Formats: structure tokens, C-alpha cells, sequence
């Protein structure tokens, strides 16, 4: 039988979207992550004269939008291991007779 | 991610452990009584989440065939050696890869639902591979996982 | 300054343990994964006579122990991302002047 | 694991950003504001175990030396380019490396806090090394984090 073996997890996880919820949060995070990289590149690489109040904003904002897609990431690990004990548990009726 | 028909009545069984009221429809409230019997808490959100993803109809709850996809899509199943491995290793004190046959009883019998110090008496014989009164715990997942 | 990068993560998550609930968790959980490990392996492979309605109870255990010591772990990670996002946050002040 | 002079001024700013009420101390309550603020949503144990974690003499709120002691053993940073890589990749329709220009324009115009499309000119100027109308974002994301 499956002995000790479980269901065997998603390797990256790009799933349980449609959540319409976690899904926004990714466009809108993610978007954001192209915004503060840009915008500390430009300020940082591309002017003269490095505005440090200027950097430090857009640091707070890149910090905050990349922490954002973290959660969204951890969060969908923690959905697939949730549906993952739902399978296991269904599958210990596999075991027979 | 093909079902064959013998694993179609076993999972009928299993219909039954999440379709507590047995109304032939499992909701989200009856996904809750069930994950939180067995120790996990998801939140209101996480279970309307896990009953969307295989929520074809639309109608807020999983029926049979949503039941079967659910299934389909993760059939496949993988060793826990590893995970079985680190579950001792929470034990070994001195991080040396050991456990002695007295620390392991000693956990055994206090700590989870726990075993029978007869019952540890068996686990122990069989662990203690090299009869030196401490337990290799790797050696010995790996020959429970063989 | 610092540019784009953030606080480094933590490799492997064996903190915010003597958060008493969640160590007690982790030793609970451990106790009854090596409890129904030994189970399941006694009852398939130390028997004569396999009796299928216990490995399904063992097999049931064992799943909701293997599955409890994951939720502490991904708890773990997002406890530590919380705090990496207090760190990122504060280093802002570091870009100056 | 330890700290420079420079930093500890520059780091009692960074507190005031904690202390919201500037009484000298941080409550969980007023870490749950600070995250918050920046788009994360911890549970009421996840902010006392934050607090516990750095808090010395156990009075359940963190002080400037319990605010260093989290600091001088998280100090260490790591390059960003993966993670911005996959930022965006969530705009790479086809998977295929890479997103148009205008796509580019549609998705900075539109999502997030967003930039004007003078901003977005200058951004694409960048981004576009071939001159094709079309951003190579491992390339543009390289560029950026060298
Ligand atoms: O996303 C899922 N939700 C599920 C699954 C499997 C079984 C059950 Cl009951 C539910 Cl609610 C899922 N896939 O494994
Ligand atoms: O565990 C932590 N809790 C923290 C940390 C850093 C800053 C702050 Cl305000 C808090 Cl509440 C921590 N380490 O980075
Ligand atoms: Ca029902
Ligand atoms: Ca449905
Ligand atoms: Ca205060
Ligand atoms: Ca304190």
C-alpha cells in the first residue's frame, strides 16, 4: 500500500488564483515592484544628483510591494498544503480490505 | 491524472468523512469541523478558497465529480523520509544525530497520544539497530521508509 | 547605499520557537509523527496478517501529524518574513543624507 | 552581529516610525498599524510573538535596545533580482521572456500606484535595449540590480 508516502506537493506555486482577492493583490503588488525598482534605478543611477529623501520613499514603497507578493506566495503554499491534507486524508481510504 | 474505476468506490468512502451531515454535499462549514479535526485552522477565506478551486457549477460547495478533480490533479505521492527524519530530529537534544533508548521512551510515553511502555519496548527493538542503547534515528527512518 | 536589496532570509526556520504554543505544536506533533511512523511500519511489515482498519487509523494520524509540523514551519517562515519586513522598514533610515 | 556608531542615530529615526504616539515604547498595537500601513495584516499572536521574540525584560513592548538586538542579527542583505524578475513575470502573458512596450505602458498606467506616461517614457527608454518595442525583462531587471 502508500505506507508512509503522501501527496506530493506542488514545486512552485502558481495556483489558487482566480481567488480574486489574491490575485489583485499580486497585479497590484507586483506592478508596484516594477514601479519602486524603476524609480530607485532612475533616482540612484540616473540623475546627477542622488535625492536621498527621494530614495528612501521608494525604498519603503519596494520594500512594502515585495513583501506584498511574499505573502501572497507563503499564502498559497499554505492553500496547497491545506488541500493537500484534504487528498491525504481521502486517500487513507485507498488502503483495503 | 486518470482515475481508474477501483479507486471510484474508495473515494465514495471517503466522500463521507468531509459530507458530515451526509446531505450529499460537502460546504465550507463542514470542511472546517473536518481540517480542525485534524489540528489544523484555516480561516473562513481559506476554506471558501479550497472549495473554489474544484467549484465548477459555481454553486459554493463540492460534489462528486469536483471531489474526483481535486483528486486527479494530485494522485502522485512522494517518500517522507525527510519529513519523518526532522520530526525525530525535534528530539535529538544534542543535535548529534542520537537519541538514547531511555530519551526516546521518555518522549514516547509523555508527549502526542503516546505509546504503551510495551509498545515502546517493540519500537525501541527494532531501533536500536546496533544494541548500544541509542537510537541513529536516520538509519532508522530509512529502514521504516525502505 | 543599498539600493534594491532587502534584509537576507533566514535559510532554514528553527525560530519564534519558546512561542510556548507553537513549541508545544512542534513537540506534540513530532511525538505522534514518530508514533504513528512506528505504527504503520509495525503493521505492515512486522506482521503476519496485515489488518487494513489500522493502517488507515495509523495512516490518518500520521497524516494530520506530518501535516501539523508543516503548518508550525510555513508559520515559522511568515513570522519570519513579518520581522525581515520590520527590518527592511527600519534600514530605509540607513539611506542618507 | 554588531553595530556601528552611525547607525544607531539613523536607526533611533527608524524607531519613531514604530512608535507611533512617541511615548517610547512599541505596542503590538502599534505594530499592527505599522503593518498595516505597508500591506500585510498579522494576527494578534503573530504581533505578540514579533514583540516577544526581542523583548529582554518581558514587559510585552519593545524598547531601543530590543529594537537593536533584532537589527544586529539581521543586518545582512541579499540582492533582489529574482524576486524582481518574478514581479515581472506576472506580466509576461505568454511566457515567452518577454512583455511589448505597450504592454509595459498599459500595465504602469494602469495597476498599482501606477506612473504618469512621461514617467513610463523614460522607463521604457531603458527597458527597450534593442530599440524593438519589446522588454527583455531578465535583461531590463539585470541592468537595474547591477
Ligand atoms: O483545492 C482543493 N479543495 C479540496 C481539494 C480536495 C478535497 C476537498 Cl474536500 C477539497 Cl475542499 C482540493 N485539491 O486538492
Ligand atoms: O522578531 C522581531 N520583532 C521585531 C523585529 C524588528 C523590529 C521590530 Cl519593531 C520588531 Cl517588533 C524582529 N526581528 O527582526
Ligand atoms: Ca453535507
Ligand atoms: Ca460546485
Ligand atoms: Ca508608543
Ligand atoms: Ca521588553
Amino acid at each position: 500500500g502508500r505506507k508512509l508516502e503522501l501527496t506530493k506537493a506542488e514545486k512552485h506555486v502558481h495556483n489558487f488564483m482566480m481567488d480574486t482577492q489574491l490575485t489583485k493583490r499580486v497585479k497590484n503588488a507586483a506592478a508596484n515592484v516594477l514601479r519602486e525598482t524603476w524609480l530607485i534605478y532612475k533616482n540612484t543611477k540616473l540623475v546627477k544628483k542622488i535625492d536621498h529623501a527621494k530614495v528612501r520613499k521608494h525604498q519603503r514603497k519596494f520594500l512594502q510591494a515585495i513583501h506584498q507578493l511574499r505573502s501572497v506566495k507563503m499564502e498559497q503554499r499554505k492553500l496547497n498544503d491545506q488541500a493537500n491534507t484534504l487528498v491525504d486524508l481521502a486517500k487513507t481510504q485507498l488502503e483495503h480490505h | 491524472d486518470q482515475l481508474t474505476e477501483e479507486q471510484i468506490a474508495e473515494f465514495k468512502e471517503a466522500f463521507s468523512l468531509f459530507d458530515k451531515d451526509g446531505d450529499g454535499t460537502i460546504t465550507t462549514k463542514e470542511l472546517g469541523t473536518v481540517m480542525r479535526s485534524l489540528g489544523q485552522n484555516p480561516t473562513e477565506a481559506e476554506l471558501q478558497d479550497m472549495i473554489n478551486e474544484v467549484d465548477a457549477d459555481g454553486n459554493g460547495t463540492i460534489d462528486f465529480p469536483e471531489f474526483l478533480t481535486m483528486m486527479a490533479r494530485k494522485m502522485k505521492d512522494t517518500d517522507s523520509e525527510e519529513e519523518i527524519r526532522e520530526a525525530f530530529r525535534v528530539f535529538d537534544k544534542d543535535g548529534n544525530g542520537y537519541i538514547s533508548a531511555a530519551e526516546l521512551r521518555h518522549v514516547m510515553t509523555n508527549l502526542g497520544e503516546k505509546l504503551t511502555d510495551e509498545e515502546v519496548d517493540e519500537m525501541i527493538r527494532e531501533a536500536d539497530i546496533d544494541g548500544d542503547g541509542q537510537v541513529n534515528y536516520e538509519e532508522f527512518v530509512q529502514m521504516m521508509t525502505a
